[PDB]
């Protein structure tokens, strides 16, 4: 069948969170909780839906009632913000299955602001007659900031591509790109990259693209 | 029924586990009492009930709470099971106060630390000895069930599809081959003539008892469930 | 209150008599005394029960007469069959408390008597797995003390009687097995008073 | 010291066939069932199948997602299990992980994995282009300075991007890749104090395992 798991999750350092995995055949089959860090390493947190392996944090309990097993991170910590997948079986041949994984985020408190950094197309880049404008944004917490470019004060919606990664222990980042016809940038006027940091109507503007 | 009924007859569980025992008293009898036999056989009084759930208490652990029903069906609620609770829980019944009690088949439950330690046995049929046959004019078939844990087994001999007891001798109690490994052997003796008969079948069946419905078995190997493992051989080895 | 009875094992040889001692201690008027026999792998069943102070209460072999004076419901059986091998419980029911007192218990092990003892230890094989250090000690006297294991991987069970298809005498057994595939039945069976018959296979 | 090493991944055209293996070391491969598990980039963990040992008839079981095309095989003589994948589909592109299940150990050790790319495209060598500002956009808090490299034009598995061959580790920022017209792209930033680079070398060493991408790009000023 299918195993349900909340799409995400959020807990504040020190406090405690609860991830639920609902499985129709849970009552009949065991559960297993795994942890996947940005590093992509698979970590077995709990097994037999309530027996934690030595070497793992005691704050990782794993109860399980009826058709819903649960991982419980007591006094959640920072280095705990990663992916969580519940595992179990189904059918006569005990088929195996994972949940849709859960993305818990650990709130800290130090609300920082954006740190944009636009970058004009490379000379050799234009050589290939290509204008790829890289607009970055650093040191910010928490909410994702929608980095929208603008041309002469009018949003741009073509050839763009952005992300919303988060690494550097307590430090979020992004890499909002933007392609452009070499003869579009050479013939452009006000290449922008408006960032919108959470909590504030933020607009680090930094209206770039002006010099030569 | 004019006979006490007890269920289940075998319960294996892990600590913290929670099971329930059942007892169908002999029809007519009002007085129902639950007894527990521990290591070596020492009948101990738990809680007695007379005509509905009227009671005279005993050493019945608070975790265990039994009650009677209209049909007089009485069940024993076991909760927070511990290795110490590993016993033979018999249920006896009787009529008016003072005359002849009747024990049911009993429910032998075994609470263990690690279920994963449960495991079926390995039946092996060892044929007679050429010597024995010649000298004593007899054929002794040795059967040896090995490496299994909960000594919840019952070896049975089967010759030609029919069960047999004449000439059979199973070990009284299974030995502890290891700390987590038991073993039980038995033997059967038939004439050198019967053994020689190639049209004669011999089967040693070992009824093992494992987990059931509440099969919360680790998803890393086969759940050892109650089962029948055997080993069979025919007549004279062909020369 | 209590009903104390013999604590030994009372080993007996078929044919000789038996006698399990049982005395009681009650504060109320006893209503009836009973003897329970619980056979290996079986629930405890009544063997016989009594209420009068002299009724050679008889049943499938056993007999036991009660005597209030000296407070006793002793049990005895002249001839002892191997079937009698079981656990025995002495109990009673007394007035007032309604109590149904039970006796500690007494194990009973009747052994066989071999006419012409033919001590012998053979080594049987297993067509299945290649490993199989098995030995069979049979027809040895019912009084000899079968040796015990001296090392791991090895093991010597306890003697056991078998009476094949009602024809004649029975036979005492005791099998041993080990992993020390270096040993032999004679060695495995330390202190040996037997013949270890064996040789190469014809054909 | 229990070790599980996957091997065999590769980028191959759809409808193809790939046979990846899983190596073992640090235990009795004997009393353990092994399993296969892949995972799509942004997708969750997905179980492929399992293969019991000999005492269990080596019984094999596959998820529904690949019951008729994917197969597993065990080789005790080598202490390994394999995955024969046929009629592959792009949606098969993933990193395959193999784990184990014993009498008491369950899904404890996982291998690094092995990438399988099922797509109708070819290794498109990357192209790194220096990123540098200095357009004194009056409102300069240039307490520090940043820049990097724009690796663009690659598509195969992940790549590597160092700086000054490691020396520079603080102030670096390798963001997550980006799918653009079937071609990947990635940049790497670095932040130092205003007076540290125009003088000291701020080179970035890009790599692309797929195709010998021994690149170095001494970022000179404009
Ligand atoms: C048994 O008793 C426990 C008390 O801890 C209770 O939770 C449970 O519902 C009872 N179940 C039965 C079948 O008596
Ligand atoms: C279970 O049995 C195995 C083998 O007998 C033993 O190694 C282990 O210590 C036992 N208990 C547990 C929790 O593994
Ligand atoms: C197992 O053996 C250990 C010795 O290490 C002993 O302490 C323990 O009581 C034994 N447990 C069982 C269930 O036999
Ligand atoms: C196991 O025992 C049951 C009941 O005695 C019998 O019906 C069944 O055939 C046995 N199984 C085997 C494999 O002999
Ligand atoms: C009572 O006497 C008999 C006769 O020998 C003996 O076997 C029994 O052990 C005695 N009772 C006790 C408690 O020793
Ligand atoms: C053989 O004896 C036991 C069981 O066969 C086994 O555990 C042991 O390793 C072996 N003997 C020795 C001395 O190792
Ligand atoms: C040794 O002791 C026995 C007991 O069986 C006696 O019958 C006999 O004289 C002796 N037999 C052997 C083989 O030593």
């Amino acid at each position: 069948y299918e195993l349900i798991q909340p799409s995400s999750a959020s807990v504040t350092v020190g406090e405690t969170v609860k991830i639920t995995c609902s499985g129709d055949q849970l009552p009949k089959n065991f559960a297993y909780w795994f942890q996947q860090k940005s590093d992509k390493n698979i970590l077995l947190l709990i097994y037999m839906d309530n027996k934690r392996p030595s070497g793992i944090p005691e704050r990782f309990s794993g109860s399980t009632s009826g058709t819903t097993a649960t991982l419980t991170i007591s006094g959640a910590q920072p280095e705990d913000e990663a992916a969580y997948y519940c595992l179990s079986s189904y059918g006569d041949n005990n088929d195996l299955v994972f949940g849709s994984g859960t993305q818990l985020t650990v709130l800290r408190g130090p609300k920082s602001s954006p740190k944009v950094t636009v970058f004009p197309p490379s000379p050799e880049e234009l050589r290939t007659n290509k204008a790829t404008l890289v607009c970055l944004v650093n040191d910010f917490y928490p909410g994702s900031a929608t980095v929208t470019w603008k041309a002469n004060g009018a949003t741009i919606n073509d050839g763009v591509k952005t992300t919303k990664p988060s690494k550097q222990g307590q430090n979020y980042m992004t890499s909002s790109y933007l392609s452009l016809t070499a003869d579009q940038w050479k013939s452009h006027n006000r290449v922008s990259c408006q960032v919108t940091h959470e909590g504030e109507t933020v607009e680090k503007s930094l209206s770039p693209a002006e010099c030569l | 029924d004019s006979g006490v009924v007890q269920s289940p007859r075998h319960i294996i569980k892990e600590k913290g586990g929670r099971s329930v025992l059942t007892c169908i008293p002999i029809s007519g009898h009002s007085n129902v009492v639950w007894y527990q036999q521990t290591l070596g056989k020492e009948l101990k009084f738990l809680i007695q009930h007379y005509e509905k759930v009227e009671r005279d208490k005993g050493f019945l652990p608070s975790r265990f709470s039994v009650q009677q029903f209209d049909d007089y069906h009485s069940e024993m609620n076991m909760s927070a099971l511990e290795l110490e609770d590993s016993a033979m829980y018999f249920c006896a019944s009787s009529l008016r106060w003072g005359d002849e009690q009747y024990f049911g088949p009993g429910t032998r439950l075994t609470v263990l630390e690690d279920l994963r330690n449960v495991t079926p046995p390995k039946v092996s049929l060892f044929e007679p000895s050429k010597a024995e046959i010649a000298n004593k004019q007899k054929a002794t078939l040795v059967c040896l069930a090995r490496g299994f844990f909960p000594d919840h087994v019952e070896l049975s001999w089967w010759v030609n599809g029919k069960e047999v007891h004449s000439g059979v001798s199973t070990d009284p109690q299974a030995y502890k081959e290891s700390n987590y490994s038991y073993s039980l052997s038995s033997r059967l003796r038939v004439s050198a003539t019967f053994w020689h008969n190639p049209r004669n079948h011999f089967r040693c069946q070992v009824q093992f008892h494992g987990l059931s419905e509440e099969d919360k078995w680790p998803e890393g190997s086969p759940k050892p469930v109650t089962q029948n493992i055997s080993a069979e051989a025919w007549g004279r080895a062909d020369c | 209150d209590s009903v104390t009875q013999t604590e030994g094992l009372v080993t007996v040889t078929e044919g000789l008599p038996v006698k399990l001692n049982c005395t009681y201690q009650t504060t109320y008027l006893t209503i009836a005394f009973f003897w329970y026999v619980q056979y290996l792998n079986e629930a405890p069943q009544v063997l016989l029960k009594s209420s009068t102070d002299n009724k050679r209460t008889e049943h499938q072999g056993f007999h036991a007469t009660l005597h209030k004076s000296s407070s006793s419901f002793h049990l005895q059986k002249s001839s002892a069959q191997l079937s009698d091998s079981a656990l025995y419980y002495c109990a009673l029911s007394e007035g007032g408390n309604y109590k149904y007192v039970f006796g500690a218990g007494t194990r009973l092990k009747v052994i066989a008597h071999i006419q012409n003892p033919e001590p012998a230890v053979y080594q049987l094989k297993d067509p299945r797995s290649q490993d199989s250090t098995l030995c069979l000690f049979t027809d040895f006297d019912s009084q000899i003390n079968v040796p015990k294991t001296m090392e791991s991987g090895t093991f010597i069970t306890d003697k056991t009687v078998l009476d094949m298809k009602a024809m004649d005498s029975k036979s005492n057994g005791a099998i041993a097995w080990s992993n020390q595939t270096s040993f032999t039945c004679q060695d495995i069976f330390k202190e040996t008073n037997a013949t270890y018959p064996s040789s190469d296979v014809p054909c | 010291e229990v070790y599980l090493v996957e091997s065999g991944g590769d980028l191959v055209q759809p409808g193809s066939s790939l046979k990846v293996s899983c190596a073992a070391s640090g235990f009795t491969f004997s009393d353990f069932w092994m399993y296969w598990v892949r995972q799509a980039p942004g997708k969750g963990l997905e179980w492929v199948g399992r293969i019991k040992n000999i005492p269990n008839n080596y019984a094999t079981e596959y998820a529904d997602s690949v019951r008729g095309r994917f197969t597993i095989s065990r080789d005790d003589s080598r202490n390994s299990i394999y995955l024969q994948m046929n009629r592959l589909r792009v949606d098969d592109t993933a990193i395959y992980y193999c784990t184990r299940a014993g009498r008491f150990d369950h899904f404890d050790y996982w291998g690094q994995g092995t990438m399988v790319t099922v797509s109708s495209a070819t290794t498109t060598a990357p192209s790194v282009y220096p990123l540098a500002p200095a357009c004194d956009s009056t409102t300069s808090t240039t307490d520090t300075v940043t820049l990097g490299c724009l690796v663009k034009g690659y598509f195969p598995e992940p790549v590597t991007v160092s700086w000054n061959s490691g020396a520079l580790t603080s102030g670096v920022h390798t963001f997550p890749s980006v799918l653009h017209s079937g071609l990947y792209s990635l940049s790497s930033s670095v932040t130092v104090p205003s007076s540290t680079w125009p003088k000291q070398p701020i080179t970035c060493n890009v790599a692309h395992p797929a195709s010998s991408t021994k690149v170095d790009k001494k970022i000179e000023p404009r």
